[PDB]
């Protein structure tokens, strides 16, 4: 099956700059190349087919070009619409088969979270669960590490955690991690603690309550 | 216009099987190839299945490994995929997608114009359960600035919907990606900073809705 590659994995980049992206198969696939964009929760998009060609009804400043193995796409001008992942597939044979894709977020300033820790509240604790959740908010870059504390001890593989899409405004992200814990271990400890690196803390913070 | 109305999706127990389907209307349907492609959250797009204008041909990606079967109806404008033996990996959302607008009596051009509007199958052994909805609020043992929320807790399948003040409230609201548990369901949470000043004057309540389990939870937070 031929192997369709991308890069880079993520770009970083400002509203105006020229972006441009790679797309590499395993096997000369001619031109039998497309482009598709995906906006977070969308359905994904036509921009170029045939290596080059622009898909009809797409404005002027998405290109591609390329043929054999290695192919380019690019945006002349970056426009905040234009924040997205975009996807490379061939069609050379069968199977076909897209590439990972890559993924643009847009810069900003390195930016600090707030942070804030909940404890679980008693409507839970009537079941036999407690779930304590920490939030880190408005931060950039991505890049964030929660290190949660159950009576100073570093708790491992009771955790989740997810990170929103980088808001359109302010170009951040916030994150939410929960700590699953029984509610006779919940009850059985006393302090619940978050502690959260980032690239913006000079050291780490913590915010901690009391059970 | 050209028009690819998805159905079928839903929830299916691991090796039991579903199928989708896609309505087609707006343009000579059997004159056109079809695929389809699905993606996991949070992942990539990936190839599935292609079917000639005719179905004579039909085509599967590795993975299928004889278990998925694409099939079309011309007469009735219609599109199948028939999966069995579905896995927890075959969690997806599967579109159908057929090539850009061509003259010829054979369009299967392999890049894909128009899309439908995907469908969510999620293979798992657990059964559909709507969420707890539990407030997220501040250590009781005032202020700064504050977050409250809800946690929507231990739902399937997704998605939930949630708002704030029934829409009214939308600044500093940030609501995250769910995750799934180790116990096969999911939980989300979203949230909102406030001045903690407004904690004795405002109300906040969330608003909840699941549909699979017509779960519809209206939860206030309070300190």
């Amino acid at each position: 099956d031929i192997e369709m590659t991308q890069s880079p994995s993520s770009l970083s980049a400002s509203t105006g700059d020229k972006v441009t992206i790679t797309c590499q198969a395993s096997q000369d696939i001619a031109k039998f190349l497309d482009w598709y964009q995906q906006r977070p929760g969308k359905t994904p998009k036509l921009l170029i087919y045939d290596a080059s060609n622009l898909a009809i009804g797409v404005p002027s400043r998405f290109t591609g070009s390329g043929s054999g193995t290695d192919f380019t796409f690019t945006i002349s001008s970056l426009q905040p619409e234009d924040i997205a992942v975009y996807y490379c597939q061939h069609y050379d044979d069968f199977p076909i088969s897209f590439g990972p894709g890559t993924k643009l977020e847009t810069k900003r300033t390195v930016a600090a979270p707030s942070v804030f820790i909940f404890p679980p509240s008693d409507e839970q604790l009537k079941s036999g669960t407690a779930s304590v959740v920490c939030l880190l908010n408005n931060f950039y870059p991505r890049e964030a590490k929660v290190q949660w504390k159950v009576d100073n001890a570093l708790q491992s593989g009771n955790s989740q955690e997810s990170v929103t899409e980088q808001d359109s405004k302010d170009s951040t992200y916030s994150l939410s991690s929960t700590l699953t814990l029984s509610k006779a271990d919940y009850e059985k400890h006393k302090v619940y603690a978050c502690e959260v690196t980032h690239q913006g803390l000079s050291s780490p913070v913590t915010k901690s309550f009391n059970r | 216009a050209v028009s690819l109305v998805e159905s079928g999706g839903g929830t299916v127990e691991p090796g039991s099987t579903l199928r989708l389907s896609c309505a087609a209307s707006g343009f000579t349907f059997g004159s056109y190839a079809f695929h389809w492609v699905r993606q996991a959250p949070g992942d990539g797009l990936e190839w599935v299945a292609f079917i000639s204008y005719n179905g004579s041909s039909k085509y599967y990606a590795s993975f299928v490994s004889g278990r998925f079967t694409i099939s079309r109806d011309n007469s009735s404008n219609t599109l199948s995929l028939q999966m069995n033996s579905l896995k927890a990996s075959d969690t997806a959302v599967y579109y159908c997608a057929r090539a850009p607008d061509c003259a010829d009596a054979d369009c299967h051009k392999g890049a894909f114009g128009y899309w439908g509007q995907g469908t969510l199958v999620t293979v798992s052994s657990a059964s559909t359960k709507g969420p707890s909805v539990f407030p997220l609020a501040p250590s009781s043992k005032s202020g700064g600035t504050a977050a409250l929320g809800c946690l929507v807790k231990d739902y399937f399948p997704e998605p939930v919907t949630v708002s704030w003040n029934s829409g009214a409230l939308t600044s500093g609201v940030h609501t995250f990606p769910a995750v799934l548990q180790s116990s096969g369901l999911y939980s989300l949470s979203s949230v909102v900073t406030v001045p903690s000043s407004s904690l004795g004057t405002q109300t906040y309540i969330c608003n909840v809705n699941h549909k699979p389990s017509n779960t519809k939870v209206d939860k206030k937070v309070e300190p």
